[PDB]
Parts: C-alpha cells; structure tokens; sequence
C-alpha cells in the first residue's frame, strides 16, 4: 500500500536482505535444465550454511537482488554479481566486421 | 584570482564524474531567470523594467519610465539608461510613476539593484501602500520610543532604526500631495 | 418462459418473423426451476442451485436462435445475485449472452 | 477463517477512503501553498543576476542545508533529497574542505544522519506547522550564521508543477571571503555598481549576502513545501490504486468462500438428511 | 476487544441495550447522559481507523478533544468487582445510580 | 439512506414535499460522497466544505423521538427550513432544537394552507419564506 | 507467459525457432520484471527505457489477428527480425504493418531454405541479415 519509502531504515534493511534470502533460496535443477536451459547445481550443505549466513550478517549488502537468483552458491553470486555489473557496458559493436557477409 | 570558473555548465561537467550517472543534473537558480545584468538591451527608450519584489509579493514587474528610490544618502531618482548602482535604502517612498500617475509605497528599507542592462530590482521586506497606514499610531508608538532609551546597544540600535523609520513614515505621511 | 417461447416461436416458425422475447429477469427463472428441484427431493449442486442448471437454462436458451424461417432474439433481463458475476446462475446465464446493455443510474 | 476475510475487507476498504482523503487534503494544500510560492520566486532573481551561480567553488568551509519535509508520506521526496545531498557533496570535495550538514524538516534528521553523520550539526524542524515566514528564514540565516562559512548550499526540490519537481542546489558564497574574489576578471564586475551604502562595499556585501541566503532559505523551503504537497497527492494517488487493487482481489476471495460455504453447509445438510431417509 | 484493553467490565457499551433506556422510563438527566456517552464513544470507533494510522496530527482542537473524553470515558466504564479481588488486586466497588450520571 | 429504496419511488410522495426532499436526497448523495472526511477539518476544501458542513445539518433534521409521530406538513416545512438555507446559521448540534424553535414559532395558518393544498404553491412559498426568518433559533 | 507453460513440448519444437526464441522468452521476462517495478510511468533508467521498449515491441510482435495461421518459417522470420534490430525504427504502432511488410519484402526462397533445413544455417543467417536491410519499414 505505502510503497517501501514509508518504512523504516531497518525496515529496509529487513527487507533488502529477505529479498536476497529469498532469492537465494532458488536453484537450477539438474533435472529442469531441458527445459530451463540453465544447467543445475548441486549445493553443499556447508556451502549453503556459510553463504546463508554471510547474507545474514550483511557481507553481501553490496550484491544487487538478481545475483543470488538460480545461482548455486555464494562464490556464484560474486561471479554473476561481477558478469551482470561487467555487461552493464557492453551492448554493442556487432556492426561490421562479419562473418555474414556474400563471400564469407 | 578566480581560479574556480564554476556555473551551472561547470557543476554540469564535473557532476558527471563524482555522482552516479543516472542522476539527472541538479537544477540551478539561473534556470529560470531570463533577464542578467551583463545580457545588453531591455532599454527601448524612456521606460526601463522595475523588479519591485517582496519575499511575500511581487508589487511590480512592468516597465516604468522613473522610479524615486529612498537611498541612505537620501532620495535619488532613476530614469533609463542610469548608471549601475547597488543602493541601501532607508525607510522611505518608493515612488513608481508611468506617467502623470504615481504609486506611492512605502517600504521598510533593504537594497534596490541598477543593473548595467537597465534592469531595476528593488528588494525590500515589507512594502506597504502608503495608503494603509493610519497617520495616528506612528507618533503614538514613537512617544513610547522617545522613552526607553537604555544602554543596551541591541535595545538602543532597534530603538534608533525605530525612532528612525518612525519619524520617516511621520514625514511621508504630513507631506502628501 | 417456456410459454413466452411457445408464442414466440410460432411467429418464428409459422410467420416467418425476427420476433423479440423479452424473458423478464432470467435469474427469476432459474430460482423457479430451482425451486421445482429442490421440491422434487434433488441434491442440490453448487452454491444451492438445482443439479441441472445448465441444462434447464440451456433448454429455454436454446430454442432462441435464428431458424431458416425467421429468428427469436431474447432481451433478457440479468440479476447477479450477491453482485457475484462467478456465482453460478450469472455464470452459467453469461454463456448464452451476445451482448450487455448495462442501463446505469 | 471466514470473518478474518470479511474484517480484512473493512480494513482494506477504511485505508482506501483515508488514503483519498488525504490525497485530496495534498491537492487542496498545493494550490493555495502555490500562490505563495510563485509570489517569492521573484526576489531569488537579482541576487542570481548581481551575485551569479558558483556552486563548485573551493569554499575553505561549507554549510549545506538540505530542506525536507517534517510528515511522512511524501513518497521518495526527502529520500531523493538525501541521495542529492551527498551526490552534491561529494562534487564540492577537491582538497579536504570542511562541511556542515543541515537539515530543515524531520524527515532530513533521520536520513542524513546514515550516510554524514559526524559533518552533522543542526536540525531545524516544525516549520511548516503554521506556515513559513521570512522572519522564520531570517531566524535560521542567523543559525546558519553563527558559524560562518566561505559557502552555503540549499538543496531542495523546485515545485515545477504538479508532476516534476526536479531538485535545486542554490548556491550562496560569503562577501569577500569568496564572492568578489570569484568576479573579479581583467578588473571586476562588481566595480560596475556604485556602493550607495552608509559604510563600506565590504559592509553592503556582508548584509547583502545574508539577505541573500535569507531570500534563499526562504522560497526553498516554501518550494519543498509546495512540492513535498504534489508529492503526496501523487503517493497517496498510488495508494488508493494500491487499496483498490488488493480490495478487488480480497472480495474475488471472499465471494470464493462465501460460494464454499454455502455449498459446504447445504452439503452437510443434505448429508445429515439422507442418513435418516 | 473490550477485555483485551483490560476494560473490566467488558460490557460492549454500543452493543448493550435495555427497554428501560427510554427517556419517559428512566427521566431525561439519566436518558441523554446515556445517550451522549454511546454519541463520543462512537465518534471515537469512527475516528479510531485513522488514529491508527496517522496519530493524531490533525485532529482538529474537538476531534482531539472527542478521542480524550472518549478515552476518559472508555476507563470510567472499567469498574472493580468485589468477586475480582481474586484476579487483579483490588477492593470492588458498589456505585450509585446518582454518583455515576453525575460521574459521566 | 443510501441502501434504502423506494421502487414505487416519489409518485406517491406528498407533493410539496416532493419539492423539497429532491434535492434533499441529491444533497445527502453529495455529503455521502464526501463523508468520512469530516475528520479532516483542519484540512478544509471549501467547496465540499460547504456540501460537508449541509449534510452535517441535514442528517440532524431527520432525527426523531420515538412515538411523537409528525403530520407530513410539519414535516415538509422542517425540510424546507433545512434545505432552502433558513438553517445553514445554527450551529450542527442543537438542530434538534432549531426544529421545534421553527414548528412552534411560524404560525399554524401555514400548516392549514399546505396541508388543504396539498403543494407549496408561490403564494405560500412566499409567506413561509417570509415567516422563516423571523424564527428565534439558538443560534449566535 | 509468465504463467504458460509447456514442458514435453519443448526441446521437441521447430529449431529456428528455438535458436530465435529463447531470447525471446528472456526478453518478455526482463520486460515482466521491469513492469512488475513500475506500473507508472515516472522513473526512467534509460536502459529500463531500453527494455521497456523491446518488450512493447516483441508483444506488438506476437498478437496476430483471428482464423489465419501462420506458417513456422514465417514465424520463425518474423520473430527474428524483432528479436534482433530491423524494427526499432517502427515505433509502437505499426509494428502489426511492419511484420507484414517483413514477411512481404522478404524474398520467399529463404522460407523455402527454413523449412526445408529446420534451422537457420549460417549461410541463411547471412542472406536473412542481408534481406532484413532491404525491407521498406513503414515507420519511417
């Protein structure tokens, strides 16, 4: 109803960080990848206690909220979280320089 | 001297490089202005542009051809093309006249700018027609400033700017035309 | 309504005419058949109605159509009863409609 | 079960008629605060034509002002206030100049405080109670003065319309500390002006520039008033749609459950019955 | 909601009726006390959706004025009974008919 | 008043109350509308004040006391006295006063005339109109 | 599409067609999401802009009109041409017309190639990008 700029900076805080945990919860299946295309990991249970933990505490308040999402533990939020900033910028410069043209 | 050229076009430049770059420029006080003071013309002959303003009104902004302005050295008058001039004014007349037609106010002093494009801005806080002012409690509130005169030069300064201010509405309001 | 149908229809059938029934508030009619199934010792369906809404409705809507000879063309007057559109009597009543003509105050 | 949908429907539907009221309360607050706030827009204007805009200028010392709202559902207004602030004040810093952080309204004491809390001093509050005055202004140019500076910067948000309120820093320099030492090419352009002052033209300047900064300070925050009023008739806009889309989707549900319970009690009705007959 | 703000009694004062709250049975002085009572403790259930959510900010010198008599009135409803010095801690008290139409 | 209906509607009405409750029920539409708001007084319109502050007067005429049943021409001339203006001055909660303060002081030929007539005709419009304001109504 | 689903179909599709829609599917997704942030229009990124308009283009792309089929090579085609550039010009429009234009203006042995081969071969990728230059837009 009033939109998150009612709440409290604690509010936030709660609020930032449970939709990184709730992100986090998410992962790709070996068995979904036919037809999701992104192939499946297999999560250690000391990895997913420790990188539940860091998203507890606020060691990863850096990260944006599409990081922690279909990834399979934390080292792979910080790779996701570097390739999604890294793109950020490159969008282009597939204008000449073919291998589509008549003569390739 | 003036080794920090800023502006809205240098904040501009370098608020591109230490903020975020989706943040929209902030805006500037220049802006919305379209009349400056170095900017030549506005002049058109005998009648020149009166920025009488106000912090609650703006009384004037059409283009008035003598504007009788009461400085602290005393009354002086500004016809067109006059010279640049940063006034303090006393309490005094405000005089805007078109013609044979004079609107008089009387305001409470603060400055009244003579631009170099003939651009007047006449900055005073409380700016009254002389029209509502009742000619009985100036000399009935200045016989209590005439009294408590003591050592406090807070208290003495505000009673002089009161005595003062006091005595120059008296002496606009016995001298009506 | 069935009555009405019958007067109707034979302007259709044997007059050859584009005849108007005017079936005054249809829901009125599937309160009444609901009411001769729940009197005949019928399990009632869904929110209360008769077992066989669907096709006591379906039955009189059906003989309105456009025969070969001529048409019947029904203005039926529609009441949604707890102003529910997925109660089940509008529901089933909005399947047969072509067009609403919302009157408003 | 049944009555926690039905009370959740009244609660739905009270905050959605609160939430028109208020936005109507916001729109009728904007237009008769809009015909004080176009009245003082004037006297900002030779003050920029005499004195110039200099806002990245390498002031020793700095006062920013930050004027804000003092209630709270003016929808993102102060927050984008806040972010300005510091976007601001970090295009000032080139060589370790000292700041002073201030904020007019409550909702800037609470928001400043978690990004520059030790460049923090004063928290001007309660000053859009009855209204804003230019003696008020003047009162908190006086505060601002105590500790006097080479610059002052306001920033707030220009009441454009009703839709945009894009923000303003305005920047005021003190007299000679650094305002004619930023005019002076090949000669001055303040050596045009002749000084009709009682004493010095370091004298006019001085009170000049505090009628500047009390010009300032005054339509900034009667524009962030008239602004922070569009901002909540466009917020509490937002939350009547809010409060009418989760009030559409709670009687959807409602029906639901009043469907099920009619067919579950008649089903118990019926079920009861034919275990006699 | 009577008895969870500790309101004892938690006689629901709109809610409860009598045949004898008729003025021609019980005089005018009892009747419009009565009915003036039931008047601001209803203004104030209807001004009570909005103090929950704004806090009286705006409440204009009579409404703030209705939900102070009305809290006022609220706790002068509340009354220990001699039975109930067993659960809270307190001597009961027996109240007159005259001393609480003055009262209220 | 909202939920209440009449679907025989004002053809049976009493004529000369039918000119008078009208525009009481468009009225009393409008301060419904804008009700619930009143709690912002502080936060005042000034043109659903106006609709407000009436219906506020308005939903005080048509209080009653319980087996003191009205004649319908003692009736129409309260709606009248509330809805024509001649009320807008007192004050919203002694209206239940302003009432009887307007039935027992303009004088009883009226009620005859309106009641035999049977419609507020111009030639009783005009001398109820004049004998409303004359009333001594509690109000400053 | 966000709640469609259709998994034993899928991997079994035409495959052009999964070569082009997958970027698709991602496109419609991120252009969910960024309506899913704002459902007013007042905060603008400008690479939000950017996939604001690409998804107003691409469900521009896939409505289609009533009792007229398309065939998949000219789906396939179609759906290249919006997932790629080639219709950025077209504004929001006459996107409807420009498909059209596409699947008019394109020379027809390339859907003779498509649906022959299955899949768009990179010689064909190469005439596609060259015969989707060549295409008269009707936003210009």
């Amino acid at each position: 109803i009033l939109g998150m700029d009612e709440l409290s900076e604690e509010d936030k805080l709660t609020v930032a960080r449970a939709r990184k945990i709730q992100r986090f919860l998410s992962q790709p299946f070996q068995v979904a990848e036919v037809f999701t295309g992104t192939p499946g990991k297999y999560v250690d249970l000391a990895d997913t206690i420790s990188g539940f933990q860091g998203v507890l505490t606020g060691k990863y308040d850096d990260l944006p909220e599409m990081a922690f999402y279909m990834v399979g533990d934390i080292k792979e939020v910080k790779e996701k979280a570097d390739k999604m900033a890294k793109d950020i910028a490159s969008r282009k410069e597939a204008d000449n320089k073919k291998v589509s043209e008549e003569l390739k | 001297e003036a080794a920090a050229p800023a502006g809205p076009k240098e904040f501009t430049e370098v608020w591109n490089k230490k903020a975020p770059s989706t943040l929209i420029v902030p805006e500037f006080p220049s802006n919305y202005t379209a009349v400056k003071a170095v900017g030549e013309g506005q002049v058109h002959g005998d009648a020149f542009p009166v920025n009488f303003y106000t912090p609650h009104s703006i009384l004037s902004q059409a283009q008035k051809d003598t504007v009788v302005l009461p400085g602290v050295d005393g009354y002086f008058g500004v016809k067109a093309s006059h010279v640049p001039t940063i006034a303090q004014l006393k309490p005094g007349v405000v005089e805007l006249h078109s013609g044979a037609e004079s609107e008089k106010f009387f305001v409470s002093g603060g400055f009244a700018f003579v631009h170099p494009n003939g651009v007047t801005d006449i900055c005073v806080l409380e700016a009254a027609t002389l029209d509502q002012v009742d000619p009985a409690a100036v000399k009935s509130a200045l016989a209590a400033a005439s009294a408590a005169q003591p050592t406090d030069e807070f208290e003495q300064a505000a009673n002089r700017a009161a005595i003062e201010l006091y005595s120059a509405l008296e002496s606009a309001v016995e001298a009506k035309a | 309504a069935l009555t009405g149908l019958t007067v109707a229809e034979y302007f259709r059938d044997i007059e050859g005419q584009d005849v108007l029934l005017f079936v005054d508030n249809i829901f009125r009619f599937t309160q009444a058949n609901s009411e001769v199934s729940a009197l005949l010792g019928r399990i009632p369906s869904a929110v209360g109605y008769q077992p066989t809404l669907a096709t006591d409705l379906g039955g009189l809507q059906e003989r309105i159509t456009t025969t070969t000879k001529g048409s019947i063309t029904s203005v039926q007057a529609v009441y949604v009863p707890a102003d529910d559109l997925t109660d089940p009597a509008p529901a089933t009543t909005f399947a047969h409609l072509d067009a609403t003509t919302v009157l408003s105050r | 079960s049944n009555q926690a949908v039905k009370q959740r429907i009244r609660a739905i539907k009270n905050i959605g008629k609160i939430t028109k009221a208020m936005k109507m309360v916001a729109a009728s607050k904007m237009k008769n605060a809009q015909i004080a706030v176009e009245q003082s827009r004037g006297l900002v204007d030779p003050f920029v034509r005499l004195f110039g805009d200099f806002p990245a200028v390498n002031s020793n010392k700095s006062v920013v002002v930050a004027v804000t709202s003092d209630k709270g559902l003016c929808g993102g207004l102060n927050s984008n206030i806040t972010k300005y602030t510091r976007a601001t004040l970090a295009t000032t810093e080139s060589e370790g100049k000292d700041v002073v952080v201030v904020s007019i309204g409550d909702k800037g004491r609470s928001q400043l405080t978690r990004i520059e809390s030790q460049r923090y001093q004063l928290a001007i509050a309660d000053t859009y109670k009855v209204r804003v005055t230019f003696g008020q202004a003047s009162l908190i140019v006086e505060e601002l003065i105590k500790h006097n500076p080479q610059s002052y910067q306001i920033l707030f948000n220009k009441f454009r319309s009703a839709i945009s309120f894009k923000p303003t820093v305005a920047t005021i320099l003190s007299p000679d500390l650094l305002e004619k030492q930023l005019e002076d090419v090949t000669g001055n352009s303040l050596d045009a002006y002749d000084i009709e002052a009682s004493h010095e033209r370091s004298d006019v300047l001085r009170d000049l520039t505090e009628f500047h900064l009390g010009v300032t300070l005054y339509n900034a925050m009667l524009e962030n008033n008239c602004s922070e009023h569009a901002s909540r008739m466009s917020a509490m806009e937002n939350s009547t749609k809010s409060a009418g889309e989760m009030l559409g989707k709670l009687t959807l549900d409602y029906n639901r459950k009043r469907q099920a319970t009619i067919t579950t009690e008649l089903i118990e009705i019926i079920a009861g019955a034919s275990a006699l007959m | 909601s009577i008895a969870e703000l500790g309101i004892y009694p938690a006689v629901d004062p709109l809610d409860s009726t009598s045949r004898m709250l008729n003025p021609n049975v019980i005089g005018a002085e009892h009747y419009n006390v009565a009915r003036g009572v039931q008047k601001v403790l209803q203004d104030y259930k209807n001004l009570q959706d909005i103090i929950a959510i704004l806090g009286m900010d705006e409440l204009s010198e009579e409404d703030k004025l209705t939900v102070a008599r009305a809290r006022k009135i609220q706790r002068f409803l509340s009354q220990p009974f001699q039975v109930a010095e067993v659960f809270t801690g307190t001597p009961g008290k027996y109240v007159d008919l005259a001393d609480t139409i003055s009262g209220f | 008043v909202g939920l209440s209906v009449s679907r025989v509607g004002s053809a049976a009405q009493f004529p000369g109350m039918k000119q008078v409750a009208g525009t009481l029920k468009l009225e009393l539409a409008q301060y419904r509308e804008v009700a619930a708001f009143a709690q912002f007084g502080s936060d005042l319109d000034a043109a659903t004040q106006y609709v407000l502050e009436r219906g506020a007067r308005l939903t005080e005429m048509l209080k009653q006391k319980q087996f003191a049943p009205i004649p319908i021409e003692r009736q129409t001339v309260a709606v009248y006295a509330a809805t024509k203006g001649f009320l807008d001055k007192v004050r919203v909660q002694d209206i239940v006063a302003a009432e009887e303060a307007v039935i027992s002081q303009v004088n009883p030929a009226v009620f005859k005339i309106l009641k035999a007539n049977g419609k507020i005709t111009p030639a009783l419009d005009a001398h109820l109109k004049a004998e409303l304001r004359k009333v001594k109504l509690p109000g400053a």
